[PDB]
RNA sequence: CCUAAGAGUAC
């Protein structure tokens, strides 16, 4: 009993579903949280030993710090901020190598498949780059001329969205409730008539369009919100949503802890 | 300068759709729209992250390297 | 700023979470002020968000050059086509709370220059500092740490 | 006209300005750089002994 | 242009026909073999004229071929423009879009605008931060501002790819939304 | 506590104006041919239309109690028990105008909230209203 | 990209601004105020090249 | 410049507790909850498990400025109920709410062969 | 700096980004907007100059300038919309946002007004929760064109004991002008009084539209086709007007007004022809638009905006003007080598029958653009000459 | 097109420009 | 830098845009100051 | 360091 789910579409990367029985604040406290407050892996700490390609050291940087990685088994990461190592360690981190040299006398594509793993994972499942894509390369990440080098070491830390956009896992999220505007939560902006103006949406086959004859239904309240979570490749989508379901809980938690505590 | 790794708005990771999408439009002769749509960007933000890209870096790379090595 | 000489400067910066957002998760990456608008009769601006979110859902490239048959109502029609409001208008639902707003949302893509002038190369602060040798006054400008 | 009437003073400060819906009428949001540049000199007084010491 | 009597069809028409243009075309394509067939050669056979103001008093210009040339159920949406009614030109304006300068040439949809705003814009785009030239890296400029991931603009016009603005733009594609949100 | 005012009215006009949610109506007492009433509904909430009869009751306070505003507002719990049981529509105002229509005829002007209401009758039954707060109770 | 049109002078590129002028050997002829004598003037700037 | 950390959102300071509550003396048996490094993620949550509640007269919050990671929470119940009793009441129902959600959606999720 | 309201004493607060932050409605005396002005900070060093810079130079003590005996700071910009909003007939707020919004009002009393509405659900109207801002005590009582003690219009303003009556809050009465709520509150409850209601006002008013929401876009400047089409058909009749009035000239039935020749005459009355179709079709663009139109409620709220701007965005932007004159014959007796000499049509000389929406034809934007250099020309050399007269 | 005496519409006359501005340039006048 | 290469100066109503100016000056491109319509852009 | 010149920001 509680809050009731249905899901339409279940993909790789996209889950479609209906959150029913539930109010509109813990809908949108469970999106907010997915945007912003699940952990995930990606490199923080760039140190570049060489770089004589045509881009800035904080460009490529930068672009690093972009790139998604597995955090499947990142709760079993610590933060590098409670870690009691000086700079990073294994038990708090994961050490990249990204070495390429240009040697063809076309133009050499520096892609994410070439970062290499060399702390010793300790048997998690975090810190390989996400690959997506069918040929196998991952994000584009420098392009080289004949004799450019780039050498650099990444150490990548957990952290959310909420410290830098490059640790959100969620993409978009769509979040759409009462598509007939049954509760009357807008008023449509029109020429001529409202109705045709506006495009229907594809949630509106499920529910019951609204009789036109019928007086407002003001004891009504939101519920039933069609919402659609994309995952950047990082964790699954599912995992995506069951991990803003714990964080939200865990933070209703720690207020419920530091309440009895003080 | 070079394709950026995620799209600004939503943060859809979109640097490795770049060379796809040259290879669409090169190969098989497809419109900027339906290669768009092949590659599964279908929100307009992503749309525009690809479709306006301007690749920089290959001018770049013409001139002769400074430290060759 | 625009190209049509709608400059401003941020006054703040939200994260992703706090924007308003449609019902495909879309957020903003600027937000401006409806003000701007009616004042100064930047009809182009408007114009010119709406031909590029046509462009961007269509994947041509939008024809805004000054003197042609291009209309907003062939525009209007492209975007109704798409599946959205011709008008560019979008439901938008508030960030902090998730309800809808009331009032439909103009939206779409525009090109914004970023201009030269930033904040910290402006501010300047000087408590004491060098005085000038003749009048022993403070001395011109913040790069000598002037008054 | 350029040094008597009017004169380069000390204890000023020049910046870019932002709206605050948040803000009351009669305050002024100054930056914390500005606020570490710009001083007031108080005089040590029993009253303020304590405060004065700890900002020392 | 140059319009000549053109006594075939009867009426004023420009000496410029679809044969030139299609060698423009040609010489354009090979570019990017036949006979080369440039703007000196439209200059050479009595295609185009250069006209000065003080020429410029003495002719009639008209502002398109297709609405002005030929002799006499609307769009609404459409401006409203006149014939002139009047056929005695002279001359014809290659394109109107060419009385603007580099400046205002960038802004989309310019005649949409009140004249302060494209003024502003023109005076403003000069402090547009984009990629001044590709051989940036190899200059000892004293200031030099570069944008990380320029963007051709979604809304573009004709007349910018002969400032190759497309080439190297000073700008970025931004979801803007029009909205009282916050009051901030 | 007690109802300051009762009678029943049937409505000749719904003016919806320029609004979506509120209708001003005119009603004609069906009892005393000298009284009569403007007042602002809130339609949506309380749909109301032409020639239809209205139970109006003005009261200064809901309670079935006698007098023992300035006391908050509360959610009215289950179990509770007020005059508005009794009635379809209430709306809470203030009353900021007495008129002398003429010798017998006086008006009295309410404010719900910015709702407007005026009522106009002979004195003799109208005296009981006076310059304070007060329910307005409808039933169709 | 580079179209050229500038010096370098000390290792800085100048650039000429077009200097605007009045055309010379044209007649002119100009009313005059009230207050003066002369009521039209008709000059010409004459130079050779 | 005087940009402030970003970690400054969510990490508590040195000398500062996640909560802190002060009576009000407006209206009585009300309590004004000063909440840290919380934003509108949890305090439209809370206030509106609070307003499903029975005895709670008032509850509302306010992010007094969108600088600073913190809002406060008033509070008002009625006579011989503790707010404090009234918060936790509200946190623990959203907490069972949310479990049971996760259940569910976990249920569902297992029933897809397509994913 | 032209006058004293242009410097004036704060109170720090000390925030952790590279601007200065003020309030929106002090922004009015300062003649400073958001789009790059910089401002400077004066930080006093002694006792004496501290004391007489709070008790003189004081932003609430300044609320009400000398210079026109009337307040010179106002509800502006986002607020004085969202305020318009708010306070109308049709604003109904549920429970959970009224008792967001009182809270939001730093010094409510902690009591929950009564709900305009009990049954069958409890709403609470807009001028309602707006009136908990406004002080105990004050009393107001604006009537503005055609308003009785009842307002069908909800127009004017009726504010008893500090509650609103009556009336839609806009420009007139939460704006810098005399007689008005500001006016009013500072001169019987003092300044700081003015400064907290000014707070209240805007925090209140801004926490509604940040829920509300307000936006405005191309839809904004359309007019549907009727209207369109009878904005043309005026346009034709004024046109077709000038053509008789020029036909009269031309064969010198015209007579020249007395104390003007015949072509200043002639001049005179197209320009005043071309000047009431402008009008007469902005008009009929105004009265089409609906009340939900962004542009017709920025308007109306007073905010921004003015009826001039609709006309031109929508129906015509009108005749351009140089030095008070139409389009003077830079050529040999023709304005532009498109048109034929002696040709005196509104077209010829710049009249701009296209609206903003519509786009301006090559000619229509060289004039356009003519008559904006002269503007730009006369803003220049106006703050010159005014910063020499004013010293 | 086909014909080759037809007149020119509007979107001929960019080839024109672009003819002129393959041969002259942006900078044309200064270097001339 | 297209700009600046094709600027023209005038030495000193002057500052008005005058109808010769019509496809030789950009109608729409002047400094807001002192120069306003003196420095003309081709 | 002084002087001059030019470009520009907000009015
Ligand atoms: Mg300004
Ligand atoms: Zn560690
Ligand atoms: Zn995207």
């Amino acid at each position: 009993e509680g809050p009731q789910v249905k899901i339409r579409e279940a993909s790789k990367d996209n889950v479609d579903f209906i959150l029913s029985n539930v109010d509109l604040a813990m809908a949108n406290s469970l999106r907010r949280v997915m945007i912003a407050e699940i952990p995930t892996l990606a490199i923080d700490s760039v140190e570049v030993e060489t770089n004589t390609t045509v881009l800035a050291d904080e460009f490529i940087a930068h672009r690093l710090g972009l790139i998604p990685l597995q955090s499947m088994d990142i709760e079993q990461l610590e933060y590098s901020r409670d870690c009691f190592c000086e700079d990073h360690c294994d038990k708090c981190s994961v050490v990249l190598t990204l070495q390429a040299f240009g040697e063809s006398e076309s133009t050499t594509n520096v892609y994410s498949k070439d970062l290499v793993i060399v702390s010793n994972l300790m048997g998690r499942n975090i810190g390989h780059p996400i690959i997506q894509d069918k040929e196998g390369n991952g994000v584009l990440i420098c392009k080289l001329r004949k004799g450019q080098e780039l050498k650099l070491t990444c150490v990548a830390k957990k952290g959310i969205a909420k410290e830098h956009a490059k640790w959100g896992p969620a993409a978009a999220i769509e979040f759409e409730y009462d598509p007939w505007n049954k509760l009357k939560h807008t008023d449509y902006w029109y020429e001529q008539d409202s109705a045709k103006e506006w495009p229907q949406s594809k949630n509106c086959e499920y529910e019951d369009p609204p009789n036109e004859g019928d007086p407002f239904d003001y004891k009504a309240q939101a519920d039933t919100f069609y919402m659609n979570v994309e995952s950047v490749g990082s964790i699954p989508v599912d995992q995506v949503v069951v991990r803003g379901i714990d964080t939200l809980q865990k933070k209703v938690a720690s207020i419920l802890l530091a309440l009895t505590q003080m | 300068m070079i394709v950026p790794v995620r799209c600004f708005s939503c943060g859809k990771v979109v640097g490795d759709k770049w060379e796809s999408y040259l290879n669409l439009l090169q190969e098989d002769e497809l419109d900027e729209g339906t290669a768009l749509s092949r590659l599964g960007l279908k929100r307009y933000c992503c749309r525009r992250m690809i479709l306006t890209h301007v690749d920089l870096i290959e001018k770049f790379l013409r001139y002769n390297p400074l430290e060759k090595r | 700023a625009s190209r049509h000489g709608q400059k401003g400067t941020i006054g703040i910066t939200y994260r992703r979470e706090d924007m308003p957002f449609t019902a495909e998760g879309i957020v903003p990456d600027l937000i401006i002020n409806p003000h701007a608008i009616p004042s100064r009769m930047t009809v182009a601006h408007l114009i010119e968000c709406l031909l590029s979110k046509v462009a961007a859902l269509s994947g041509n490239e939008g024809d805004a050059s000054p003197f042609t048959d291009i209309t907003v109502e062939g525009i209007s029609k492209l975007l109704r086509e798409h599946g959205y409001q011709s008008r560019g208008f979008e439901v938008m639902y508030n960030g902090h709370t998730g309800k809808k707003l009331m009032a439909q949302i103009f939206f779409g893509p525009t090109y914004y220059q970023r201009l030269r002038h930033m904040v910290d190369d402006k501010i300047h602060a000087r408590a004491r500092g060098p005085m000038q040798v003749l009048t022993r006054q403070p001395v011109e400008g913040r790069s000598r740490d002037g008054g | 006209r350029g040094n008597l009437m009017g004169k380069r003073v000390d204890f000023s400060a020049r910046t870019v300005i932002s709206g605050d819906p948040n803000l009351e009428l009669d305050q002024v949001g100054v930056p914390k750089s500005i606020a570490k540049t710009l001083t007031y000199p108080e005089v040590v007084t029993p009253y303020n002994i304590d405060r004065l010491t700890q900002l020392v | 242009f140059i319009v000549e009597d053109d006594e075939s069809l009867g009426h004023k028409e420009l000496k410029v026909r679809k044969g030139h243009i299609a060698k423009l075309m040609a010489t354009e394509y090979q570019d990017i073999d036949v006979e080369e067939y440039t703007w000196s050669s439209l200059l050479n056979e009595g295609l185009v004229e250069y006209i000065d103001a003080e020429e410029e008093e003495s002719i009639l210009i008209a502002m398109q071929p297709e609405d002005l040339e030929p002799a006499e159920d609307v769009d609404p949406a459409k401006r409203i423009r006149v014939s002139h009614h009047a056929t005695t030109f002279t001359h014809c304006e290659i394109h109107p879009s060419m009385i603007l300068g580099v400046a205002a040439s960038i802004i989309p949809f310019p005649d949409h605008n009140q004249s302060p705003r494209n003024t502003y814009q023109s005076a403003m785009g000069k402090q547009a931060m984009g990629v001044f030239l590709t051989n940036y890296n190899v200059r000892m400029d004293t200031m030099a501002n570069i944008l990380y991931y320029p963007q051709k603009p979604l809304g573009t016009t004709r007349a910018m790819e002969y400032l190759k603005f497309r080439e190297l733009p000073a700008g970025q594609n931004a979801i803007v939304a029009i909205a009282c949100y916050s009051g901030y | 506590s007690n109802t300051l005012f009762d009678d029943i009215f049937q409505v000749s006009e719904v003016d919806p104006g320029r609004y979506n949610k509120v209708c001003r109506i005119e009603a004609a007492s069906t009892t005393q041919d000298q009284c009569k009433l403007t007042l602002d509904i809130n339609v949506e909430l309380f749909p109301v239309a032409a020639q239809d009869s209205l139970t109006v009751t003005i009261a200064s306070s809901l309670n079935l109690e006698d007098t023992p505003a300035t006391r908050s507002w509360r959610p009215p719990q289950a179990g509770d028990r007020s005059l508005a049981d009794d009635y379809d529509y209430v709306m809470y105002g203030t009353a900021y105008k007495f008129e002398e229509v003429s010798k017998d005829l006086i008006a009295v002007y309410y404010s719900f909230g910015g709702l407007l209401m005026r009522l106009e009758g002979n004195y003799r039954n109208l005296n009981n209203l006076k310059q304070e707060n007060a329910y307005l109770l409808i039933r169709r | 990209f580079d179209m050229g049109g500038y010096f370098i002078i000390n290792g800085s590129e100048k650039v000429l601004i077009a200097q605007e002028r009045s055309a010379g050997n044209i007649v002119q002829v100009f009313k005059k105020a009230a207050p003066s004598p002369i009521s039209h003037v008709a000059e010409i700037r004459s130079a050779l090249e | 410049m005087n940009a402030p950390d970003r970690f400054e959102l969510f990490l508590l300071g040195e000398g500062e507790s996640k909560l802190k509550i002060d009576p009000d003396t407006k209206a009585p048996n009300a309590v004004v909850i000063t909440f840290e490094k919380e934003d509108h993620t949890l305090g439209n949550l809370i206030r509106a498990e609070l307003l499903n509640d029975r005895k709670v007269l008032f509850a509302a919050y306010k992010v007094e400025h969108p600088f600073f990671a913190r809002f406060k929470l008033r509070i008002q119940t009625t006579e011989g109920y503790d707010p404090k009793d009234a918060l936790k009441n509200a946190c623990n129902s959203i907490i069972n709410k949310l479990g049971a959600l996760k259940t569910n959606f976990e249920t569902e999720w297992n029933l897809q062969t397509l994913a | 700096s032209l006058h004293k309201m242009s410097m004036m004493a704060h109170r720090v607060k000390v925030i952790p980004y590279s601007t200065f932050r003020l309030n929106l409605s002090v922004t009015s005396p300062y003649n400073a907007d958001f789009d790059g002005d910089e401002m400077n900070l004066h930080v006093p060093q002694s006792e004496e100059t501290r004391a007489e810079l709070s008790q003189l130079c004081a932003v609430p003590l300044q609320i009400v300038s000398p210079q026109s005996n009337k307040p010179c700071m106002g509800i502006v910009q986002d607020t004085l919309c969202g305020i318009r909003k708010l306070t109308l007939r049709d604003t109904f707020i549920e429970l959970d946002q009224v008792l967001n919004m009182l809270y939001w009002v730093p010094d409510w009393d902690g009591v929950i007004p009564t709900p305009a509405i009990i049954k069958p659900k409890p709403l609470w109207s807009g001028k309602q929760i707006l009136s908990v801002a406004i002080p105990n005590g004050i009393h107001l009582q604006r009537f503005d064109e055609g308003t009785t003690l009842l307002s069908p219009k909800d127009n004017g303003m009726l504010i008893i004991d500090g509650q609103i009556i009556f009336g839609v809050v806009e420009k007139k009465t939460v704006g810098s002008s005399n007689g008005g709520l500001i006016h009013v509150v500072t001169r019987e409850k003092g300044p700081q009084v003015c400064a907290k209601l000014f707070g209240n006002i805007q925090k209140v008013v801004n926490f509604w539209l940040l829920h509300n929401g307000f936006s405005t876009g191309i839809g904004d400047t359309i007019a549907d086709g009727p209207t369109m089409r009878e904005i043309t058909e005026t346009i034709a009749e004024a046109k077709k007007k000038v053509l008789d009035v020029t036909k009269e000239a031309q064969a010198n039935l015209l007579t020249a007004k007395h104390g003007m020749t015949l072509r200043e005459s002639f001049e005179d009355n197209v320009v005043r022809f071309l000047n009431e179709a402008r009008d007469k079709a902005g008009r009929l663009a105004e009265v089409n638009l609906k009340d939900l139109n962004n542009v017709k409620q920025m308007v109306m709220a007073g905010s921004k905006g003015s009826f001039i701007n609709i006309a031109q965005m929508s129906a015509c932007v009108g005749q351009q003007s140089v030095e008070g004159k139409r389009i003077a014959f830079g050529f040999v007796d023709r304005t532009l080598p498109h048109f034929s000499k002696d040709d005196y049509s509104p077209e010829s000389k710049g009249f701009v029958e296209n609206s903003y929406l519509r786009g301006l034809t090559p000619q229509e934007f060289f004039f356009h653009a003519m008559g904006g250099r002269e503007g730009l020309i006369d803003t220049a050399v106006k703050t010159a000459e005014t910063g020499y007269i004013q010293r | 097109f086909e014909d080759e005496s037809a007149p020119i519409t509007a979107e001929d006359s960019w080839a024109v420009i672009s003819a002129f501005f393959r041969e002259k340039g942006l900078v044309s006048q200064q270097l001339d | 830098t297209l700009s600046h290469l094709r600027r023209t100066n005038t030495p000193i109503k002057p500052r008005q845009l005058h109808n010769t100016h019509w496809g030789l000056v950009c109608p729409a491109e002047t400094p807001e100051g002192q120069a306003c319509g003196l420095v003309k852009n081709l």
